[PDB]
């Protein structure tokens, strides 16, 4: 059944230029720039065209949708082939994603440390040895079965470290210490094992199919949108760009039904808000993550 | 004690903050 399609009433432009922003609390400056506001407004446009086609039956699978997001994002890359290939390629089962918690991901470190669901564990490291780490272990539940996802760790014996790290550098050379930190920095996100991605993809086509219904109340539909956005962003299915892509999909599904969601709230980097939360936590909080203030 | 992650000051070997991809050991 065809759907109303994108709204005619459209976010004021101050908002459209925030669509997709990474409005880090600790440096919203980058949200304020000309090039970005260009990037975001581009996104807001390719979303809506995609919405147009969802509402008509042109996008059938969440995989075809994700193609529409991927396609868009690359067209915004002025970088080169080693960078074009990552944003274009699905993460595969013979590899492990990692994100060092450096900058701009320095705000996160508090979010893990004061997280109510945070553990206190030990990270056994061949160079620093044994370390205290506050740990969050995002998990998802599906068909009943538990899925582990991303794993936030923050080393806390911070004085040892700066002392230890300086130690280690002169021996192995910066060359071989950076090697370790690229893969074993004490503070780091260890992402959803790529092996889960086959099934997480079926579940996301199931989820998309339902939300392109025509009978859905305003509450459900959103509850569907928040989920999709949660599952994509948290599985991080592509080597690069998953963050944008996820938000692209979600917002395209919203405009299909004629909804015109706003930019997320400042300091609410949506992918990370979803990585540090369970499914139903995030479904509930979704509405307030959006700057729905007049 | 330093801030969390501020143990990694002025190190030339400080990681680059973005998603990396390695071979499964
Ligand atoms: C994030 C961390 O790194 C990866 O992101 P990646 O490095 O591939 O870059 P984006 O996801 O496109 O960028 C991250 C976010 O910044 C937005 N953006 C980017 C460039 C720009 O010029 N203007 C913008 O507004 C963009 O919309 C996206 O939502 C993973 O995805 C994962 O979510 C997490 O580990």
């Amino acid at each position: 059944r065809a759907l109303p399609g994108p709204s005619q009433r459209q976010l004021e432009v101050y908002d459209q230029c925030l669509i997709g922003a990474a409005r880090w609390p600790d440096d919203s400056s980058k949200s304020n720039t000309p090039e970005n506001r260009a990037y975001c407004q581009s996104m807001y446009n390719s979303i809506r065209s995609a919405g147009d086609e969802i509402s008509r039956g042109g996008i059938t699978s969440f995989e075809e949708l994700w193609g529409r997001a991927t396609e868009w994002r690359l067209s915004k890359l002025q970088r080169g082939e080693p960078l074009y290939s990552a944003f274009a390629s699905e993460r595969t089962s013979d590899t492990d994603a990692v994100t060092p918690l450096v900058k701009p991901y320095k705000s996160v470190l508090a979010r893990v440390v004061d997280h109510e669901d945070a553990h206190d564990e030990i990270m056994q490291d061949n160079l620093f040895g044994d370390l205290n780490v506050k740990v969050y272990r995002q998990t998802a539940y599906l068909h009943g079965n538990v899925i582990p996802l991303n794993t936030f760790r923050v080393a806390t014996d911070t004085e040892y470290l700066r002392d230890r790290v300086a130690h280690l550098r002169t021996e192995l050379g910066a060359k071989a210490l950076k090697q370790h930190l690229q893969r074993y920095n004490p503070d780091r996100i260890d992402h959803t094992n790529a092996s889960y991605l086959p099934i997480i993809k079926d579940h996301l086509n199931d989820l998309y199919r339902q939300a392109i219904s025509s009978d859905l109340s305003q509450a459900e539909l959103i509850s569907l949108i928040a989920r999709t956005h949660w599952w994509a962003a948290s599985a991080m299915p592509d080597q690069r760009g998953s963050a944008a892509k996820a938000e692209f999909a979600a917002r395209a599904i919203a405009s299909a039904h004629g909804i015109e969601l706003p930019p997320f709230r400042n300091g609410n980097v949506s992918d990370i808000e979803a990585m540090l939360s369970g499914e139903e936590e995030f479904v509930e909080k979704y509405r307030s993550l959006l700057d729905s203030d007049c | 004690a330093p801030k969390f992650g501020d143990w990694d000051e002025n190190n030339p070997s400080s990681a680059d903050g973005y998603t990396h991809i390695f071979n499964k050991v």
